[PDB]
């Protein structure tokens, strides 16, 4: 059977004041009439659908909308729940959605399912793991959250191939975490903060399909080419290119993974990150000086030199009047402030002769001045100690 | 310091006697909870019990005197606060009470009697208003003033800290790292002097204070580092600054413009609220020798934050589940109820007036 | 065809920190298993379905439990927006709901629909209105402005309905919520439309087969008129509200007119009292409870005519109930004296310097003597200095 | 005392020519506007461009002169606040300005160049921070202490006349109505006694205690008004003047047998709908003396709950039909539907500035 897999949506984002109702609605049209085409039978979205816990109206118009455009073919949409999705209102609406061919699952503990193909005969079956509460599953630290993820897996995953029975039917888990060597991005929040750094790859029961994500870049984790990513069908935060935006189309053959076709999606609106000096920066502004496109392209200028002191948006919002380019930040670099740290525990164990140290580094010190004044320091502590 | 427990009676709209405690099991494994009811509920009161039982007095009720006790309950005859607090492994604790005349609901309001016991060896240490309020200031080293300021950020005011004038944050900072030593070394340098010469000019030396003003530049330093650490998640907009100026002073870093910088007075309210609640985390996960602080409660600022804020502030408030430090939110929006495990519901009692807690909390 | 018809649920609604879910609940079991026994086609809520504009999580668990156990019986819920309901929730699920046989209509401007009966004809067809905002109406603009706006709506709505009838005699069912001028008001009631129109002439109606309404919390028929009926709250609201006319309206038509309405009451499983007068009649009432076992027990309320509130009031009722299974919710004083306590505008740009002066000695027990002596002192020497 | 309009440039984060009419037609029909935004979007700036204007002041800011003018727009050369409004039937126009030194983004602070003018004539009035002060405080009877309490409430300080000190609401009283004659009336009994009936009764020293008398009437009108207006927001209390000589109201409470207590043991949520009702009482009154008719509130709405909101919202939509002006301001997603006449503000881009509407900038 044929399933569609595809993660992150982040429906009803704001970014930087911006809506992005335009791309998301061209991206599930797009996806509706491929669904049509490549004769689907279910669509699998792992995590992340809404951005924040309380969306917007046309947030909940957009996925609304989608689901009922669904009804007209004769797929099958299964939802999860992310680390960005409120619990209680996809549990209200848990019911409701089943009238619909759509199967939406936010707690921990649903017992696995089968899935219809589209003329009814029961096609795989899954265990749907949403994103688990560091609350839900457990009664040093994070080898007991590791162990509880892990027995939760091995857990869900004997049940399913238990209901499998002893017919082809294979199983696909679900899961939205991050794991061992992870391309991971600043619109990708940080789960376990305080926990875990990562998940072992290994620690995952074997499947014919392990559907996760949170990382918004597709990738394969190690080598194990059933377990992927899909990761965010659009650009989230300036870090990911219009290139690498995929749906998963997988079809499996007589109860084993046959193939993951990884077809792309579209680009409407695109983003360009600029860094560099000024100079530079109008080098790389050079290359849209003639071409007219529709939907502007949003910029992100990252400063790298101290031109930071002077007037600087005044400048690029002059360079940018003509090209029909839109521009949305101007910074100090990250590359730049990711060395800014420079440092610094605390002053309670931290002696009087080193908080001298500091005194002295503001100063124009001699090896004269480091022992003159030095010695006249430390004398005078241990006359007075 | 921190806060073992808190026992109350007829405080406020909660009638009865109640009493929580924060080294029993809900609270000894999170660390992070909430106290969450409707508009009125009585959830401001678990707060002025702590403030009234060590302080003698609530930020909204400026004296419980003979005269004026606005405090008690509606016809009860008498009220009592008491908390437990351990400072440097000393598990003290605090008592307030005061009855009307011959249990009546409406009488002559008597003189209040107060504690201030040890209860390691079950001895007494104060018996009037002035004993026990200075036994706890040289006690605990926080006043009234600086337990507003750092330790309970009451409704309204979450800005204390943040918008103070120098002399409070120099009293504050000077609380948390006893100075004292920087003063007395940069004393004798005045007669040392009198080489000498360039030393006593750098490290001003006159009166103890040049040295000591550089001692608290540096604890300050290391707190808008602590800030701009916990900052980048809450609100990534604004970074905390020690400004170049001989009294000490923080300011605001806006990233989102060039990197133009201006005082904390110019913040909005949403924005003032973030930025006063990373400073007050960054002041729980500061270390010293002199003083500590790790309980720590907030009344409600979260209203003034949106949608979107309110969601990327409270994803980021998770973090410190993760530690033992008691910090205790307070709130009544509806996205805190799911957002946090750990609980305490606040209930009205069909609209007769008076409330009640949770089950557990009655001491029967 | 036989339609239902009720309104004013008011879900989640909040009665003095006490929840109606069971109430709710046990309403919406009564309803689905009478809309199977009695053969109803079609259920209409006329109006304030949710108490408020963002309903709790079992107020929306109620309202989507019961229209997925609508589905078993093929019936076709139609719900409006009265004037709790907020308008985008309801515009956000109104095409998500339009595939569970159930339309839901909240803004203003819908075209009138053709109900089916329960094999698929076309039964029906009503006029959905909402509560109609005073600005989705009205151009940019008094009473008689706003009551000729109201009127021309469902005049227009009444004429596409009778144009889309047709040939086939088919009833056309008006819906609407707002208050008329023969109006049992209630406590329960917020008051719509405060600044202009407090009230609606039952003669503007069009003439439809059926006029469905909603606002008013109490059965009612207005202006005489059998085919104009309001249906009031399934469970009592307030305090005010007596817990026996509670009444839902199954509607049979036939043959393009109205035949039947009948108002089948809805059971109690929450009682609620009201206690007036003195306390020693508050006693002699509450003697009522002595011996009966009554399992959920009664949430009454105290009202107090005379001047024993100002004791300790709330001790003596406690200890009165203590041995009863009763759980009074309040102890108020009273509203009929709050009605008198409105014996006092008349501010003091208006009122004379003398008036001020008249106002001093009313505090005082001035005699006639001291009434002309110090008047006639005072009314002089305003001119002698000013 | 009533706001025309509004016009403001480059003031905190807005960073162009703005200008509002409440003249104009969206805001003369309904009255009740809101103005909505996100977090950060320059909400209150326009609201402390009328006391810029007016007073030279900001909740915040207190000080604005050549030294330390933290509020004008980085990489801005200049900024300027200006007030129309109107009292007793005529116009006037307050003036309030700001240079760098060389019309560059940095450069020295100059003199703010203040003026007020009277519409109608072209007179100027003042052009000094002093008379400019001293004549909008004897023109609108009320100045900067009394305008933060009675006719803008700031954010976080709404309850300035609930949980007043006695003698600011006996100055703000006394502004309300005069009570000039009240006072000449029992400075005469004070001489005119030699009979002391009228001299225990309205007995006064200097005219004092029938002017307390006076006070304690308009006051008990105001809060009459204040419970017509706070039986629909929150029912549970009242407002009632005490029984002592200095003028102070406080709320019985319906729920525990009309127990009576003091303002300042309310909470939070229920302050802030009493300071609301007394504030929209303070509107509806009437004198032959400096009527309030404009009213901003800031904030508040986030204390209260869902269920207390929604209560409080639709005891507002009472006022549409009124030709008042009030004005609200809240960011919460529950109001941005009850209120049809809306000023939204928008973040431009995440640049760091803002900008509020296409029919409202002055090109
Ligand atoms: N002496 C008293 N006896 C009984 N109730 C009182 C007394 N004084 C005040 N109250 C009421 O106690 C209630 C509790 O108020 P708070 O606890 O401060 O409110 P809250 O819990 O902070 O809710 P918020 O802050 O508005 S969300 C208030 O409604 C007061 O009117
Ligand atoms: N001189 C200035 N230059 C640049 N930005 C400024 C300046 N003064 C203020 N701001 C910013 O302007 C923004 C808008 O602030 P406000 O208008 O006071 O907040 P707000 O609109 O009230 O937001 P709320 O109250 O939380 S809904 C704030 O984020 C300030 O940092
Ligand atoms: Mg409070
Ligand atoms: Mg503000
Ligand atoms: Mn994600
Ligand atoms: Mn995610
Ligand atoms: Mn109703
Ligand atoms: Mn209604």
């Amino acid at each position: 059977m044929r399933i569609l897999h595809t993660s992150d949506w982040h429906l009803g984002q704001n970014f930087y004041s911006k809506s992005r109702e335009a791309e998301h609605q061209a991206f599930l049209d797009w996806l509706l009439e491929t669904a049509q085409t490549h004769q689907v039978d279910a669509i699998i979205v792992a995590g992340d659908v809404f951005d924040t816990g309380s969306p917007p109206s046309y947030a909940r118009t957009l996925y609304n909308r989608f689901v009922v455009n669904l009804q007209q073919t004769g797929c099958h949409l299964v939802v999860l729940a992310g680390n960005h999705d409120s619990v209680a209102t996809l549990n209200e609406s848990r019911d409701i959605m089943a009238f619909l061919n759509t199967t939406v699952v936010a707690s921990a503990g649903h017992a696995p399912q089968i899935l219809p193909r589209r003329d009814g005969t029961p096609g795989a079956v899954l265990c749907p793991i949403p994103f688990l509460r560091p609350r839900d599953i457990i009664t040093e630290k994070q080898q007991h959250l590791l162990a509880a993820i892990t027995d939760y897996y091995q857990q869900h995953y004997a049940d399913a191939c238990k209901l499998r029975g002893d017919q082809p039917l294979p199983i696909i888990a679900t899961g939205h975490l991050t794991t061992v060597g992870a391309s991971k991005s600043d619109a990708v929040r940080d789960i376990y903060i305080g926990t875990l750094d990562a998940f072992p790859a290994q620690n995952f029961p074997p499947a014919d399909y392990i559907a996760l994500g949170h990382i918004h870049r597709a990738q394969i984790i190690g080598g194990m080419e059933h377990v992927r990513y899909c990761g965010s069908p659009i650009p989230l935060s300036f870090d990911e290119c219009g290139k690498s935006k995929y749906v998963h189309l997988v079809t499996f053959s007589n109860g084993k993974l046959e193939s993951v076709e990884n077809l792309n999606v579209p680009v409407t609106q695109p983003m360009a990150v600029l860094k560099g000096d000024l100079a530079s920066i109008t080098a790389q502004l050079e290359q849209w000086r003639d071409v007219s496109q529709e939907p502007p392209v949003w910029l992100d200028i990252e400063i790298t030199t101290d031109e930071y002191l002077h007037d600087i948006q005044r400048k690029i919002q002059a360079l940018t009047e003509s090209l029909p380019v839109e521009v949305l930040l101007v910074r100090r670099s990250r590359e730049q402030r990711e060395r800014v740290l420079a440092s610094r525990e605390t002053l309670s164990e931290l002696s009087v002769e080193e908080v001298f140290n500091r005194r002295l580094a503001l100063e124009e010190l001699d090896e004269s001045q480091q022992q003159r004044l030095q010695h006249l320091f430390t004398t005078t502590l241990h006359t007075l100690a | 310091m921190k806060i073992l427990s808190l026992r109350l009676k007829n405080l406020n709209s909660l009638k009865g006697e109640w009493k929580i405690d924060f080294t029993r099991e809900p609270f000894a494994s999170n660390g992070l909870f909430a106290i969450t009811g409707p508009t009125g509920a009585g959830k401001t009161t678990l707060l002025d019990a702590i403030c009234l039982a060590l302080y003698h007095e609530t930020p909204r009720l400026s004296n419980v005197s003979q005269s004026q006790n606005d405090l008690m309950t509606r016809d009860t005859a008498e009220c009592l606060a008491e908390v437990e607090f351990e400072v440097k492994g000393e598990a003290y604790r605090a008592f307030w009470s005061q009855n009307r005349a011959r249990n009546q609901p409406d009488g002559n309001l008597q003189v209040p009697r107060v504690e201030l016991a040890r209860c390691a060896d079950g001895k007494i240490l104060a018996d009037k208003v002035k004993d026990k309020l200075e036994l706890t200031a040289t006690l605990t080293g926080l006043d009234y003033g600086r337990f507003t300021r750092s330790m309970l950020l009451s409704q309204g005011q979450f800005a204390a800290f943040l918008n103070a004038k120098p002399k409070e944050r120099a009293e504050l900072l000077e609380e948390l790292t006893g100075t004292e030593i920087y003063g007395q070394i940069s004393a004798m340098v005045f007669e040392q002097h009198k080489d000498w010469g360039y030393l006593n000019s750098l490290i001003g030396s006159k009166e103890g204070d040049k040295f000591r003003k550089f001692a608290q530049g540096l604890t300050l330093d290391n707190l808008v580092h602590l800030a701009n650490q916990q900052l980048t998640r809450l609100h990534g907009r604004y970074l905390l600054q020690r400004k170049a100026s001989e009294a000490l002073e923080v300011e605001v870093v806006d990233t989102w413009q060039a990197d133009a910088v201006r005082d904390t007075r110019t913040l909005s309210g949403g924005e003032s609220f973030l930025v006063s609640l990373a400073l007050a985390l960054a002041l729980s996960d500061l270390v010293s020798h002199k003083t500590r602080i790790d309980s720590l409660f907030l009344d409600e600022g979260f209203g003034t934050l949106d949608s979107e804020t309110l969601d990327t502030a409270l994803d980021a408030l998770d973090a410190l589940n993760a530690s033992g430090k008691t910090i205790g939110v307070i709130s009544h929006v509806e996205a805190m109820k799911e957002r946090i495990p750990v609980q305490i519901k606040v209930k009205k009692i069909n609209g007769l007036g008076y409330s009640k807690l949770e089950s557990t909390f009655a001491v029967k």
